[PDB]
């Protein structure tokens, strides 16, 4: 018996930046972060599109994407300085080399899945947020 | 050691889940009348062939509740079979837990069962010679 | 419009993909001529579609692994199960609604769920980490039902067990309602759920193949035009099912590949050839044997070599080391004379490393060979690969491939000619041409002679690279799209 999700959540805490960080979970699968001693430019969380169970011990959180296809990414969170966090998305080829890093400082943007890609990662980065409630994000095809 | 963010929480637990740094994960609420799995370590500890291990659990607890560990031992290459299950009590945890070397390398997978009501702060799971 | 009908079928049950977990110790040759062809047509922007006839719940990662997910894909079973409006998600274990007394145990290999202290479910994972299937158990330990999860995050079918034996399989729709039920006892018919009998032409089928056939015909009727081209890899289990239903006008290209159609079967293909229009072969030695057996037909038979263009070319020149990939084979035996010859060389020339590699060997077999080699050193590294992808990563900076076994490994050879790495064998192969892209030893002692040939200078190595690039380009380019429309041109004069 499986429950249907339109959106991608934080998932498990493993691999969240935890130096000085409390992370609280709620029944709606949202997550609350707090870290006063936190400078900018650190990777809070990363979501992966392919993982090995033995190392990850979760399932991947990102969907398979089609090479050369355009996608709409939508983040949904409440941050106290509205720019307390931003996003970067990184594309890796079959051999693990970076093809491309996008940085976006807004909650809705459009990206193209690069033609040589094989895996990719979405990261949230810090910019001295006081309060962050993270709800979810999503990645949808564009006609 | 195994940091508290390797601990995953059982989905039936209805209470408060909070991870504080790499110090502890705090579970606060109703744990049930009898011992029932609250949390578990998602990663395994390996005990190698000539290298005996002893384990320490940093923790602290509050309220009318109790917890225990269930340690399960798996040969290298076992997928689903355990050869031992060891209930560890809170008093057992006042001392290090001895895991002896064996003829093959084996792995541990460790549950936290709890009953009662309160706040359990599971901390670092230490491993030494 | 080209239509590819691949030969991606199961081992035990033909119409059912293999459900194996990620840690399962078995090397599978997934690459075939069809994958090379699909990738080729894609690079050239040729209008093509993919008809998957077999039950492929994990189709999408399969295609993604092989770099062909962007294909326009039709799955007959998807239609049978009434998957028109899908919701996709990456299934996480917390998406499943577990009963409230479940207890979780994580092993190095899988997730184990218990109730009342007894094993209750096992959650298994695919190569890229998605949830593959979930087995549910009785308190006595026997399997109860096996849920097969589509990689788009929903339960697709359930195998039901009786006393621990697989009894029947109910294939579900998106709402979990069973569409048809297959009996798994040989002679087993498939029964249609009568509350939706309108969806099928009849309510009982002798075997799954009859059902696949019915919906295959439906596909041809709504989508297919005349002089559409069909790319058919030959396989006993779909050659007649397809070729008996393709209208005569559609040119039909039958494709032969060494990993699928052993040469000793060419004698039996005449009835299939008569219903095909062209015959494509991956090797010239196979091409010759066809022109002997069927000379009335050598205007139909062309050679198109297949390459695995997933691999990078010429990246070894960027390293100072000469990394040597030595191919171990335990069921052919570890030739410790060849190990000794290899170890000698690497000690003697200090600008070189060796990688000893086995496919799907056990730790007992691996420890055996590290003991054998290390004890040789007293009187370098070891890798245990499980899939094509693993060898692909391993060969990235490899300068030289060494396979001194009696039957050189078919994928290692295809990787070598696909990456432009030269190969040293002890036997003749259709893939290595002596001193042009490899070295055929008269015997094992001549090894140091041959190794020096390709690790001394970049001169002779760099010609092997241009040999390989040149051969790839006469079979992957529009150098092939040119050849191809010439051939089907001929077919349309032949009618």
């Amino acid at each position: 018996i499986i429950t249907q999700r339109q959106s991608i959540h934080w998932g498990e805490v493993g691999g969240t930046y935890m130096y000085g960080t409390t992370v609280s979970y709620y029944p709606d699968k949202s997550v609350r972060l707090y870290n006063p001693l936190l400078p900018s430019g650190e990777i809070l969380k990363t979501w992966f599109s392919s993982v090995n169970y033995q190392a990850a011990r979760t399932q991947p959180q990102l969907p398979l994407l089609k090479r050369k296809q355009e996608y709409q990414l939508s983040l949904v969170f409440d941050c106290q300085p509205e720019n307390g966090v931003y996003t970067k998305i990184t594309f890796f080829d079959r051999y693990g080399d970076i093809l491309e890093k996008k940085v976006e400082k807004v909650k809705d943007f459009i990206f193209t899945y690069p033609e040589d890609s094989y895996t990719y990662r979405v990261s949230l980065l810090s910019a001295g947020f006081e309060s962050l409630t993270f709800y979810h994000f999503s990645i949808k095809e564009i006609r | 050691k195994l940091f508290p963010p390797t601990i995953q929480v059982n989905p039936n637990f209805t209470g408060a889940i909070s991870y504080q740094g790499l110090d502890y994960v705090s579970l606060e609420g109703e744990f049930g009348q009898d011992f029932a799995q609250l949390a578990y370590w998602a990663y395994n500890i390996m005990v190698q062939k000539t290298l005996p291990i002893e384990l320490w659990l940093e923790y602290e607890k509050e309220g009318n509740c109790d917890f225990r560990l269930v340690i399960r031992k798996m040969w290298s290459g076992s997928v689903d079979d355990f050869f031992e299950e060891v209930i560890v009590s809170e008093k057992d945890l006042e001392q290090a837990l001895f895991m002896d070397s064996r003829d093959g390398d084996y792995f541990l997978s460790i549950s936290v069962e709890a009953r009662g009501r309160g706040t359990i702060k599971l901390g670092n799971l230490h491993q030494r010679w | 419009m080209y239509y590819f009908i691949p030969a991606w079928y199961g081992s035990e049950r033909t119409w059912h993909a293999d459900i194996t977990p990620w840690y399962f110790s078995h090397f599978r040759l997934e690459f075939d001529d069809t994958f090379h062809q699909i990738r080729l047509f894609q690079e050239q922007d040729i209008d093509s579609r993919l008809l998957v006839l077999a039950y492929q719940p994990h189709l999408r990662y399969f295609l993604y692994r092989h770099g062909v997910l962007e294909m326009d894909t039709y799955s007959v079973f998807d239609v049978m199960q009434d998957f028109h409006n899908l919701h996709t998600q990456v299934l996480s274990i917390r998406d499943i609604e577990w009963d409230d007394d479940c207890e979780f145990i994580y092993s190095p290999f899988t997730i184990i769920v218990q109730k009342n202290g007894k094993k209750f479910a096992k959650v298994e994972h695919g190569v890229e980490g998605f949830i593959s299937d979930i087995q549910y158990f009785e308190p006595n330990g026997q399997i109860h039902m096996h849920h097969i999860v589509d990689d788009r995050g929903f339960v697709s079918s359930i195998i039901f067990f009786e006393d621990g034996q697989a009894a029947y399989q109910e294939y579900l729709n998106l709402k979990g309602e069973w569409q048809f039920r297959e009996r798994l006892k040989e002679g087993g018919q498939v029964e249609v759920n009568p509350i939706l009998g309108y969806r099928f032409k009849m309510l009982t089928y002798q075997n799954m193949g009859d059902l696949v056939a019915e919906f295959f015909e439906n596909y041809l009727q709504t989508y297919v035009k005349d002089q559409d081209i069909f790319m058919l890899p030959s396989h006993s289990h779909h050659d007649q099912l397809v070729l008996d239903r393709l209208p005569s006008t559609n040119p039909k290209l039958l494709s032969l590949f060494i990993g699928r159609n052993p040469q000793d079967t060419f004698r039996d293909l005449d009835v299939t050839f008569e219903k095909s229009d062209l015959i494509l072969v991956d090797r010239e030695d196979s091409l010759r044997l066809l022109q002997e057996l069927y000379p009335e037909r050598m205007h139909q038979c062309y050679h198109l070599s297949s390459f695995d263009t997933r691999l990078r070319l010429g990246r070894s020149q960027t390293k100072k080391e000469s990394i040597i990939y030595f191919q171990l084979d335990f069921e052919q035996g570890i030739d410790n004379q060849a190990l000794l010859q290899v170890l000698s060389f690497v000690a003697e020339n200090k600008d070189t490393e060796v990688i000893f590699g086995a496919f799907a060997a056990s730790q007992e077999q691996m420890n055996e060979v590290e003991g054998i080699v290390e004890s040789f050193i007293q009187e370098l590294q070891f890798v245990n690969l499980n899939d094509e992808l693993d060898l692909i990563k391993t060969l990235e900076f490899v300068r030289l491939i060494v396979d001194l076994n009696r039957h050189p490994h078919l994928y290692t050879q295809i990787a070598g000619i696909s990456a432009g790495i030269p190969q040293i064998n002890l036997v003749e192969t259709v893939y290595v041409e002596h001193l042009k892209n490899g070295y055929l030893l008269a015997d094992v002692t001549e090894f140091s002679k041959a190794a020096h040939y390709y690790t001394d200078r970049l001169k002779e190595w760099n010609e092997s690279l241009i040999y390989s690039i040149d051969k790839i380009k006469e079979h992957t380019g529009q150098q092939f799209l040119g050849k191809l429309e010439k051939w089907i041109e001929e077919v349309k004069n032949v009618k």
